[PDB]
């Protein structure tokens, strides 16, 4: 009776959902047209009473490119048709347009398919939502979405999977603008935010995967497997149970630093995953190593707060014990003062599930990390020189003015994150 | 009661206990399932000498196992007569000693002993009335020569009022098959000589040479050699746990051989040894075993017992006979050859009788003889020793681990010191 | 004694129950080599298509 | 699950009498058969529930199922064909495998999760040195 | 639980590993797939936990074209295609290349790739290295691993198989250069060191295999002959066994003294190899040939220090000791004064393997012998005499020196050398 609802805003957010609804279906075994061939789905899916399963989720955008490309393609009999929410004109990366002139319209939509999608759950645990968040409709709907939900339902808690330009690989030349903004308003609305900055992805593509021209298809086959691995608690069978509500309570020191970065393991091709053992002993370690990290940050310039990590497969909880010894008593990795024991662990039997035309191989064991560490202030820094050079001379402030934002909205981001910053180097010192 | 508990060390310690308990579980009927097959209400009337009680009526050796790597055990498991043995009883290390006498009594020794001596504390502490030790290794190998002098002082030093027994065998210069042999048989000795109750020494050289000359076998091998220890162990102890005309335990052995406290060395033999085509010929009475037990080359050493003069001697007869002919032979022997007897002792001949014979045969002996001969060894392998060291060959490892030329010094002045005062009673004259 | 052996009859019984459950544990890495071979293979040729 | 498991005390009060008062054996057996009695006594438990040279093993491979491996490249004409990959072109055949084998076993070495050390209270009891009765 | 790792850096060092992993191979009965069509393997392989097995080897070299070869092959499958490390650019018969330019941007990867072989590992009894001394891999990468793994690893053992240039047949000019700084290099570095010089086994071939045409086929599969006898007693049941901890604790006199040359016996063609009976008793003699060494030097020169011989097949013990008496009872060879006994000798049960295609018959025995003597001191001084030649005019110094190299690094080899052999000479006279 456990559910859990779904948002996908952008084209970010879309063409991820789209994999990992894909990575849904195949898992629970459920056709794309949404028939069962001859209980656990109920957390993601639900019954039409006599044969197919909707998804809990909802699409949202103002392109109506790539909701028409859902709306036709292989899975067009299998969401909802009148929650694929399209608009007619794009916010064109002007988080204004998204947040002050045309999200006006469409939000009130979206609140009420909401509504309905919650009214027809029990036991509601909480919301998914991605967006991209250097760009205009995405930023600008993602935070409108949050406050409105915020003082719509209370204490629902809210997860947040954004994708955060790179420090040097990004596409759009204005979005350190409206990074900053988004970022102010998802603050003091979301409860947990993950990292998932491009840059990253590419490289462990590389090294791991033995591809030498990866694009955002593979990247969005990677996340679908870090939100299946954490979201299989719910509704597989295991010997140490973790819940959403499980996940705030062990990963949030204070109600202000709840942005933190995630790692897979073990990530390799099936042309030489079949030359070793992958034993519990190393893909653990691999976790840690900073080159495997989903975010471009070295988490050997700062200490470690907590960290969560949620096995799969066949792992001996004796096993996972003697190995967390051996990540304490390594000198490389340092945790802070205050926090003695840091460790939360998970563990689940679904062994995880391999999609066909893929690239991953398929392992035995493996191991979702989520942690919580102070070197999350240096993406906040170095997207701060940006906004500052560029706002030195006031470039494409005359675009964001125009649409209805007032000029005094820019500093007002711009504090918050240096508070931000302060909270963080105030915290990360021992007493 | 009056029980004994065996340990062994090292792959040629480990290779004599295994073939030992195999004589004894022969001896006493029993198959390599701890069942008893027997026939003879005597065979189980002192089993608890040697066995333990299990559940289902089992019997077990009250053996402890020692080495430092993982290879003779697991051979000796497998082999047969193994299943005897309870695992908890193994004890062993994982790098290995490397025939470095230093690494095997300063560096892994030391950290493993605490649990062969938890090991052997439980042993001793769970029988009923302790009567001693018997050790079976080696004075040419690492782990062997190293922690079987370390167990050897500290069990000696937990128990000072028991018996301690050393089955050792000794390097000859004529098959040697390691270069670092005299430097830890001479370290071997010096600790050896202050602590061991009693000590047998056993030549390869002397076995090799009984079975081509006596057995008279082509092809000789370690599994004989093993019987041949293996007999001669169970020929001293036999008349501990089967009774007799004239019953001798260790202690009283001990008693009677030993003179002087540094002088207990013993030379050991076996009788009566016949190859497999001249039994029938050969006629098995006292005169006969007492001229194969007094033959030299019967002996299990290289020392030539003519070169010195005996100390005291001592022979254990088993089966039925009669005290009358074998006192007569003693007397008679001792009385002809009395030069190369020392005067000053008259009557220094021991004798013992046991009911038992071995089976397959009507009459058996066992010899021990203290005799001035043996320190041809303690010379030769001081001549080996000083040899190697005055220039430095070979030391570094030893250097390295703890250990510098003071001990070394001290064990040659020490291992020189026993020799000159072993030397003084063949000369000395009342 | 009569009553005492019958009590150790039947620790020799729950010896070889035991014996079984180390069997049935050889059975379960059967899984993974069963799991290798035959569907292993075919994710490498998957990319050969 | 064993029916005598579940006799209990308190019971030994009265109950018959195994020896019927018209076959009383004589003293003189009873002393005379005391050799049987103890002898059952000491083998009971043993019959009951109690109840050389190296040999080498089969070599791991047949000849029938040597499986040769086809090279990943394909080269045309024997001109071509180098001695670098000289090495394995020819699968073994029945005279070449060897006669016996003599590996090593190391199954009983894999276990022993370490050595043990007493960590307890004594429990010794004295049994004394000279005729017990005298100790306590 | 005993492990050793084999590391072939080089070509000369690939070509002898590769004849030597297809002995092992074939000796173990693992297929050159890998899969088996009772645990003894265990020194040399890993089982991946189902299936196929992986070599402890790993291959390092600079020039593409032999890794590629074996990349190829048929022995394809059995390594992990990521243990064969290569290069781009060759150094050219230049020592200072391959230890100061472009040998130093090889060195971590081959060191982190270690690491991971040696975390496998539990009771890791050492390390075998393969290098041909003339050439800029083999002694610029030689050098500087050895030098990182005594300061990585420490008191673990090292043996050297090393391949020193013949007295007059050899195929580079400047070879005499860079053997002179390998030999400085190692003297410090290497546990024991073999000569395996190729013009003595060129001998060996012609005078006993009936073979007019050797090819380096045929001189290879000699050392992986020699390196099975040696390590046969880690993997085969025997009545004496010896570690590869047994071999420095006995044959090294003092810790500067461990060069030392190796013999094979017997080596007879099939076609008269049934004309004689293979006594133990005869070839053992042959063992002590003074024309058999594998290294081109004549014992009848010099005293011996110790000699190891291991005996393989269907021996008695009580064969190899006469065999030994009647060798110290003749009179041509005489050892050292302060050496009264100077022979190790072990037993193993399993006889040696022949390979299909090869040279050597079937017997029922073998002999081993690693003998240490002070006749080595030759082949220092005839390179010394070379160098000494070469340098006057400062040939191709020019080379060296354009690569890094200072000029003086030459002087403190040659008196390396000079030590080496004042050593040598003092250690030989007697007391
Ligand atoms: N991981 C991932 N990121 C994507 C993908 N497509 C776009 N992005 C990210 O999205 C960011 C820009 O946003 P858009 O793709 O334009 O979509 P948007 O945020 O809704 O903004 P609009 O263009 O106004 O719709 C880029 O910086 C990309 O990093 C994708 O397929 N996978
Ligand atoms: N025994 C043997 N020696 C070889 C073999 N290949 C090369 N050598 C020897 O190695 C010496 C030269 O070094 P090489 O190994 O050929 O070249 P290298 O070590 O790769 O050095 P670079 O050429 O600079 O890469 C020659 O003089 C040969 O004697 C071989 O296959 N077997
Ligand atoms: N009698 C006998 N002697 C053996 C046997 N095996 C080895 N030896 C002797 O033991 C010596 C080597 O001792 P070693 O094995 O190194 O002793 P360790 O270091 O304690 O294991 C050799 O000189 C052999 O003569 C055997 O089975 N029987
Ligand atoms: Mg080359």
């Amino acid at each position: 009776m456990r559910e859990v609802i779904s948002i996908h805003v952008g084209q970010g957010g879309i063409q991820v959902g789209n994999a990992c609804w894909e990575l849904f279906c195949l898992e629970h075994g459920i056709q794309p047209d949404g028939q069962m061939p001859s209980d656990a789905f109920n957390t993601f899916f639900s019954e039409t009473g006599a044969g197919k399963h909707v998804p809990r989720a909802v699409f949202l955008d103002l392109e109506p490119t790539v909701i028409d490309e859902v709306r036709t393609g292989t899975y067009r009999q299998l969401f909802h048709p009148e929650q694929l929410i399209s608009g007619k004109e794009d916010a064109a990366n002007n988080f204004a347009r998204g947040h002050y002139t045309i999200g006006k319209e469409i939000v009130d939509l979206c609140l009420d398919r909401i509504r309905k999608l919650a009214d027809n759950c029990t036991g509601l645990q909480g919301f998914l939502v991605f967006n991209s968040v250097g760009g205009g409709t995405g930023s600008g709907l993602g935070s409108l979405l949050l406050e409105r939900l915020s003082v719509d339902y209370g204490k629902k808690s809210k997860l947040g999977f954004t994708i955060y330009p790179s420090p040097q690989v990004s596409t759009a030349v204005v979005e350190p603008y409206n990074s900053i903004l988004s970022t102010h308003s998802l603050l003091e609305h979301t409860d947990v935010a993950v990292m998932l900055d491009n840059e990253a992805i590419y490289d462990i593509c590389r090294r791991n995967l033995d591809i030498e021209r990866p694009t955002y298809t593979n990247l969005n086959r990677l996340i679908a497997q870090v939100i299946s691995s954490l979201t299989a608690s719910l509704r597989f069978d295991g010997a140490l149970n973790v819940d959403i509500t499980e996940f705030q309570t062990n990963l949030v020191p204070y109600p202000r630093i709840h942005f933190m970065l995630s790692s897979y393991a073990p990530i390799i091709s099936a042309e030489k995953a079949y030359h070793e053992q992958l034993s519990v002993a190393e893909i653990t370690n691999s976790a840690f190593e900073p080159a495997n990290m989903m975010a471009k940050c070295d988490p050997r310039h700062g200490k470690y707060m907590a960290c969560s990590m949620m096995y799969r497969g066949d792992v001996v909880p004796k096993d996972v014990n003697a190995s967390i010894a051996t990540i304490k008593t390594k000198r490389t990795i340092q945790f802070v003062d205050w926090c003695p024991t840091g460790f939360k662990v998970g563990i689940n039997y679904q062994p995880p599930t391999v999609v066909p035309g893929g690239d991953l191989a398929k392992v035995m064991r493996a191991v979702c990390m989520i942690s919580n560490s102070t070197a999350i202030a240096e993406v906040f820094s170095r997207l701060d020189h940006k906004f500052d050079l560029m706002y030195a001379k006031r470039a494409f402030v005359h675009w964001y003015v125009g649409e209805g934002m007032e000029e005094g909205e820019f500093s007002e981001a711009r504090e918050d994150l240096a508070a931000l910053e302060k909270d963080y180097e105030e915290v990360g010192i021992e007493t | 009661m009056r029980e004994i508990v065996h340990i062994q060390g090292g792959q040629c310690g480990n290779q004599i206990g295994a073939k030992f308990w195999e004589v004894i579980s022969d001896e006493h009927g029993i198959d390599p399932t701890g069942t008893y097959h027997g026939d003879s209400d005597l065979q189980l009337e002192r089993i608890n000498v040697y066995y333990n009680e299990a559940t289902g009526g089992r019997y077990v050796p009250r053996a402890i196992l020692m080495d430092l790597e993982p290879g003779t055990m697991d051979s000796v498991r497998a082999g047969p007569f193994g299943q005897l043995f309870r695992p908890d009883n193994f004890v062993f290390g994982q790098t290995g000693a490397g025939n470095n006498w230093a690494k095997g009594h300063y560096t892994e020794g030391a950290e493993l002993i605490d649990s062969v001596l938890d090991v052997v504390r439980k042993e001793a502490e769970g029988c009923d009335c302790l009567q001693g030790f018997q050790i079976t290794h080696s004075l040419g190998g690492g782990t062997g020569s190293g922690m079987g002098t370390l167990l050897i002082s500290k069990v000696r030093e937990e128990y000072p009022d028991r018996i301690m027994e050393t089955f050792s065998v000794v390097p000859s210069p004529k098959v040697s098959d390691t270069v670092v042999e005299p430097y830890n048989a001479t370290l071997s000795v010096h600790q050896l000589v202050e602590n061991a109750d009693e000590c047998m020494v056993i030549d390869n050289e002397a076995l090799y040479d009984i079975c081509f000359r006596t057995l008279k076998l082509t092809t000789p091998t370690y599994g004989d050699l093993n019987h041949l220890v293996s007999a001669a162990m169970s020929g001293v102890t036999c008349c501990l746990r089967f009774p007799g005309q004239l019953n001798s335990d260790l202690r009283k052995l001990a008693v009677n051989l030993i003179p002087f406290p540094r002088l207990h060395f013993f030379m050991i033999g076996f009788a009566p040894l016949t190859s497999r085509g001249s039994q029938q010929y050969r006629a098995l009475t006292v005169p006969e075993l007492t001229q194969q037990m007094f033959d030299a080359k019967n002996m299990m050493c290289a020392a030539d017992p003519r070169h010195g003069r005996y100390l005291t001697a001592s022979a254990l007869f088993r089966g039925r006979m009669s005290t009358k002919e074998v006192d007569e032979q003693m007397l008679n022997v001792q009385n002809k050859n009395s030069s190369y007897f020392v005067e000053w002792i008259p009557n220094n001949i021991k004798s013992s009788i046991c009911d038992i014979p071995p089976k397959g045969l009507k009459m058996a002996v066992t010899f021990v003889g203290n005799s001035t001969a043996i320190q041809e060894m303690f010379k030769r392998v001081a001549e080996q020793f000083t040899a190697m060291f005055r220039r430095k060959a070979f030391l570094h490892w030893y250097t390295g681990e703890g250990m510098d030329e003071m001990e070394f010094t001290e064990a040659e002045s020490n291992m020189n010191d026993l020799v000159s005062e072993y030397q003084q009673y063949q000369d000395a004259t009342a | 004694q009569t009553k005492k052996v019958e009590a150790e009859l039947e620790e020799n019984i729950l010896r070889k129950c035991e014996e079984e459950k180390r069997y049935e544990a050889e059975k379960e890495r059967i899984l993974n080599e069963q799991r290798m071979q035959g569907r292993f293979v075919l994710q490498q040729q998957m990319l050969e298509k | 699950g064993c029916k005598a498991m579940y006799q209990t005390t308190n019971n030994d009060y009265g109950q018959p009498f195994l020896q019927d008062n018209k076959t009383v054996p004589t003293y003189n057996e009873l002393v005379e058969a005391q050799t049987e009695v103890t002898r059952a006594e000491k083998q009971l438990k043993n019959k009951t529930v109690a109840t050389n040279v190296i040999v080498p093993k089969k070599f791991p491979l047949k000849e029938d199922s040597y499986k040769a491996p086809e090279p990943g490249l394909k080269i045309g004409n024997p001109l071509y064909m180098t001695a670098n990959r000289e090495y394995g072109m020819l699968k073994p055949t029945a005279f070449e495998i060897p006669n016996r084998f003599y590996p090593k076993d190391n199954t009983y070495s894999k276990s022993f999760p370490g050595m043990h050390k007493f960590d307890g209270l004594n429990t010794n009891i004295t049994f004394s040195k000279v005729h017990r009765a005298l100790d306590e």
